[PDB]
Parts: C-alpha cells; structure tokens; sequence
C-alpha cells in the first residue's frame, strides 16, 4: 500500500473540512464543521494506480495553526484550499497559508484548491462579494495564486456539487507520485 | 413588470485602435421581473433591495470559436447585437432565469397609495420634491377637473432603412428637432424622460447595420400648448459610421418632417403614424417654411 | 441530563510523544482509554499513568473530568497522579538540593490538584517535606 501524507490548509471555514469531507465520507457538510485537525484515510485510483491517502482536515484557525503545524512535520504534500467566495483567503494563502508552510516545510509539493467553485458564475455570490467590492477568483487570478505560491496546479472544487473533489485529490496523490518542474 | 434598459452611449464599440465620436448610444440590454406580486403590496419592505439579474442581447462569441475542427463548413451572418428588442422583449417574456453572471442591479420597493401629493405628503420621507416621478403613458380612471398636464409620448417604434450603395445597413441615427413654424429649433423640447431635463434636439440609437430596426424608443414632449398649435418635428437619419470625421461629415442621408397640428386646428390624432424618409435637395427641405409647404409623411 | 459529546476530536499527547488528534469515546471507563493512549506510544502500565488537560490544569483527567475536554483540548499522557505523587515523594523526603528544587516547585503548583493530592495524601510525602526542610537542613548546613 501507500498512503501520501497530506494536510489540507485554507482559511476557516472555506472549504477544507467541506471539500475533504466530500472526498473521504462523499458527504457535503451542510453545517460548518469547526476543524480542529482530522487524519482520515481513504483509497481511490489515480491515472490506473490505486493508492491510499493520509489525509488531513487541517485548522483554518491561527489559534490551532501550531496543531495544524503540529501536522507540517513530515508532510508530503500541502492541498491548499482557499474560498473563491472568499478571495480574502486568497490573500492570506498569498500571504500566510503557503509562506507559514514553506517556512515549516520547504519545496514541498502545494496544491492550490479554489473551493465553492459552483459560485463564480452563480448570481449569489456574484452580487455579494460585489456589495462586498471583491470578486470571486476568476481561474487565471487561482493559476496567478498557483504560479505564485509555484504550486503544482489550481483546480477549482465546488463540495456543494461534489464538484472537483476526487480529481483535485488525484492531483494530490500524483503531485507526490510524479514530481513536476 | 418592471423592464428596465440600458443602452451604451459613448463610443460605437468597445474596440482599441480607433477613436469613436463620444456618445454614440449602443444598445446594451433589458432587465425584466414580474411585479403582480409587486403591485399587490406583498413584499412590503423598504430595505429589500431586489437584486435583479440584467441579460444583454447575447454577444455569445466568445468561447464557442475556438474548439470546431475535422469538419468546418459555416458561413453565419451577425444577429447577435442586430438581434431585435422586440424579440429581446420575447425571449425575457419566455426568460425566466438569467444567467447576468454579476451585470445586475439593486432596488428598494414599495407601492404608496394615494395621488402625488400623498405620495409626497404621508412618505415625503421616500419622496421629497426632488424625488423622481414617472407617470403610465395613459389616463386614470378618476379625472380631476383641471388635471393639467401636457404630456406627448411620442415612439419611435421601427423602420425600414434599405441598404441602397451602402452594403453595410446605414447604421441609422434618428435625430429630431422641434421647430417653431420657421425651422427654429427650440432647445429642451424633446425630454429624454424622468429625472432629467429635456434636450433641444434629440438623437437615437445607432442600429449596428439593421436594413429594418426596431426602436420601441419612447420620449416625453411638452411645449406651451398653443405655441405646439403652430409647431413641427424634422428629422435627421444619418449613417453614423466607424470613423470619426466620417461619422461627422457624413449627413442625414435621410430627411422627414411632422407637423404638430391638422390644418384644419385638431391635434394629430394619436396611434401609429408612418414616416417617408427623404434625401435629394436638402435646401428644399431646409427651409423654414418651404418644407412646411411640402409634403412630410405617407398618408398625406 | 445529557451527557457530553462522548466522542471528542481531540490532540493526545505524551513527554516525547507526537499527538496525534484522534476522536476519543468518553463513556468507556477512563482506565481502558489511558490504555490505548499509552499503546499509542508503545506502552502499557496505564494504572500507572494519566492523562491530564495539555492545557493550564495538568490535572490528570479521572472519570470524573472527562466532561471537560473540548474538541481542541489537547490531552497529554504523563505519570499518574500517584506516581507523580510517588516520584515527588522519594524525590521530597531526598536530599540532593536542586532535584528538591524542581520537585518542591512542581509539588506546589500541582498541590491544588484534588487528582494528584489524593494519592500524595494517601502517600504521606508533605511529611516528606517536614524532613527535607527541617532535617534537611541540619543534613547540609
Ligand atoms: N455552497 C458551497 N459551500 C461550500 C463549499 N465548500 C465549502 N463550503 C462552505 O464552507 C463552510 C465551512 O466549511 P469548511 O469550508 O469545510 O470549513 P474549513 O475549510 O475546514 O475551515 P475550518 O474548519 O474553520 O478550519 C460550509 O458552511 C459551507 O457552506 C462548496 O463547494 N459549495
Ligand atoms: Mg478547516
């Protein structure tokens, strides 16, 4: 067997209990889950490889950020997942989230997630993040994110629709599996 | 329901490498929502501001161009902002769900019985003497005696425009005037409509190359009622093209004219009236009185 | 009437230990779940062994506290209230200073927990601090 050590980062409440919540247990958490840090497990296949994953719902807190970076130690990879419908956590991952985990753990694969992907399009959030005066993350300002932080890819998940989750934890597992320049 | 409209006025597209001649309308779209509910006073909320999504003609060009290989054989020709407001106004009449994708707006509702006064005596709160006033194109089924207003809704509603030399459709502005019975235009005559001080001339919306528009564009008049006894509209369709010393020197191509009165004193009466469009000699049709004398539109 | 969430997702850790956040049952009889937490380490003796709040207290959890571990309340394993008791003592009533330093400190601060002072009661070490202050002394003067 082989199960990849990844913890899942983000700002609180955007998603990283929702979206791993969608990939391990194929549940959407209707109610906002309040992440402390959970290791899961699960088993899925990528590109023809089955392969389990040590999987990770990690604090949007700064309060149990030393738990959650109780989890930096010996991670494999860091599936950061940053709200969309929040590009407020596009700015902290831009400026906390992927700087704190490459100053706990450098040169390690990053996965840059843009959760309630369902959203960017959809006339809700649209019309609030603008009587909000922000916008959600269009695709190439998530590959700008990506590029930035050098992650290995930006995919967009919607855990509402289940939407994006297994492959964006596919491209987890291969990120460790196939190192990418 | 509540339709509101937005046309683009400034420039004749949203293209770099050419200077357009600053505010050339271009029309831009319809927001429609039902209002039975809205009328019957069910949603009584001064705060609620109604987000309501706005579609725009679709300009859906975008996306749809890059992925068509192994097979292609299409030539289609541009209805996509040639696309009449009349079927805009069918499609949002079937539309239910717009996909505005954040092109939309925000508005507090609610219905105050009562006349003007009321509606600026018991709720001058939401309505001061400033506060904007829009009245239906119509009558009321109560008629106070001495109901004084003037009001002329006058629509331009659709034209043919042939192509003639010109391969693109002439992309027609209609820009008319009131004139005394000398010509003299007289400013402000034309309102635009609420909130907003009339103009002395007016220009409509440039049709992208339409051999047959359709405006439905309507516009308030009012003049002193006896000086609109002796009064008449002239009228200016001009090819308003890309190019902006050619978009000003280019003429109205067409010419027509209206007189406000029947000889005989009665006002026109109203409905639907038609219009010859002309060309030729524009001193003859310049002339204070020289045109007067001539005839303006095809029943006459 | 209710009783707690009995199935709290909480840090567990231990002097050396890695926590590890794990979603701990609370009915169960403390005994057997200080048992898996020291298995989770590799160790056994868990008689011999509490966990207490990782937070401020240090009071060694009994079936009587467990009410109190919220999800995020790290719990951290470490010798139980009678061997912490004990270790004090045998360290308390010595005479080797600086160990009665850090002892005599820790016994102070953990004086007021009632976990830990019931079994340094039943131990009898505060007599152990009569000798290492008032033999303790003459032993060293
Ligand atoms: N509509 C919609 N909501 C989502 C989606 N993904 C996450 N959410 C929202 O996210 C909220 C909080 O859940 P999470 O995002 O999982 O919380 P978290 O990211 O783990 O952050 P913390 O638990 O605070 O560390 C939920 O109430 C959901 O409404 C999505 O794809 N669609
Ligand atoms: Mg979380």
């Amino acid at each position: 067997m082989q199960s990849i050590k990844c913890v899942v980062v983000g700002d609180g409440a955007v998603g990283k209990t929702c979206l791993l919540i969608c990939y391990t247990t194929n549940a959407f958490p209707k109610e906002y889950i309040p992440t402390v840090f959970d290791n899961y497990s699960a088993q899925s296949a990528v590109d023809g490889r089955t392969v389990n994953l040590n999987l990770w719902d990690t604090a949007g807190l700064e309060e149990y950020d030393r738990l959650r970076t109780l989890s930096y130690p010996q991670t494999n990879v860091f599936v950061i997942c940053f709200s969309i419908a929040s590009p407020p956590s596009y700015e902290n991952v831009r400026h906390k989230w992927h700087p704190e985990v490459c100053h706990h753990c450098p040169d390690v694969p990053i996965l840059l997630v843009g959760t309630k992907k369902d959203l960017r399009a959809q006339p809700d959030t649209l019309r609030r993040l603008k009587e909000q005066g922000q916008a959600p993350i269009t695709p190439q300002q998530g590959q700008a994110l990506a590029k930035q932080i050098h992650a290995v890819r930006y995919l967009e998940c919607s855990a509402l629709q289940q939407d994006g989750v297994k492959e964006v934890f596919a491209e987890a597992v291969r990120a460790v599996l196939n190192p990418t320049p | 329901s509540l339709v509101c409209q937005i046309v683009r006025v400034g420039h004749m597209e949203l293209k770099e490498g050419k200077k357009h001649t600053c505010g050339l309308r271009r029309p831009f779209g319809v927001a429609v929502m039902d209002i039975t509910d809205i009328i019957h006073g069910k949603v009584d909320d001064e705060e609620k501001q109604h987000f309501i999504p706005f579609q725009q003609i679709a300009m859906e060009t975008y996306i749809r161009q890059r992925q068509l290989i192994m097979s292609p054989l299409i030539t289609s020709h541009v209805i996509g902002e040639n696309e009449p407001l009349t079927s805009v106004l069918n499609k949002v009449i079937a539309a239910k769900e717009v996909n505005h994708k954040g092109q939309g707006l925000w508005v507090s509702l609610k219905l105050l019985p009562g006349d003007l006064t009321q509606v600026q005596k018991n709720f001058s709160h939401l309505v001061d003497r400033s506060t904007a006033i829009a009245r239906k194109m119509g009558f009321p089924e109560i008629i106070l005696p001495g109901d004084v207003r003037n009001d002329i809704y006058v629509t331009l509603i659709h034209g043919e425009f042939d192509k003639g030399k010109k391969k693109t459709p002439k992309n027609v502005e209609v820009t008319m005037s009131v004139h005394d019975e000398e010509g003299k235009l007289l400013e402000k005559a034309i309102h635009p409509g609420a909130g907003y001080e009339g103009i002395s001339e007016y220009k409509s919306v440039v049709y992208y190359q339409v051999k047959q528009p359709c405006w439905y564009e309507t516009v308030k008049v009012s003049i002193a009622i006896e000086e609109v006894t002796r009064c008449h509209i002239r009228f200016t369709f001009r090819h308003r093209s890309s190019q902006e010393t050619r978009d000003k020197s280019e003429r109205a191509f067409g010419v027509a004219f209206v007189k406000l009165m029947n000889p005989d004193g009665t006002t026109l009466q109203d409905g639907r009236h038609d219009l010859v469009v002309y060309k030729g000699d524009n001193k003859k049709m310049e002339d204070a009185k020289f045109y007067l004398t001539l005839p303006g539109t095809k029943m006459e | 009437m209710p009783p707690p969430a009995d199935i709290v997702k909480v840090a567990i850790e231990w002097p050396g230990a890695y926590p590890k956040l794990m979603e701990i049952d609370q009915k169960k009889p403390l005994s057997a779940i200080i048992k898996e937490v020291c298995d989770g380490w590799s160790l056994a003796n868990h008689e011999y062994f509490a966990l207490q709040h990782a937070d401020s207290s240090n009071f060694y959890i009994t079936e009587k506290n467990r009410n109190e571990i919220k999800n995020g309340t790290i719990l951290r394993l470490t010798t139980s209230p009678a061997q912490n008791a004990q270790q004090l003592h045998e360290r308390i009533q010595s005479s080797s200073m600086d160990a009665k330093l850090e002892a005599l400190k820790d016994l102070a601060s953990l004086s007021r927990d009632v976990t830990f002072a019931q079994e340094f009661i039943n131990l009898d070490g505060i007599s152990l601090l009569t000798q290492m202050v008032e033999s303790g002394t003459e032993r060293y003067q």
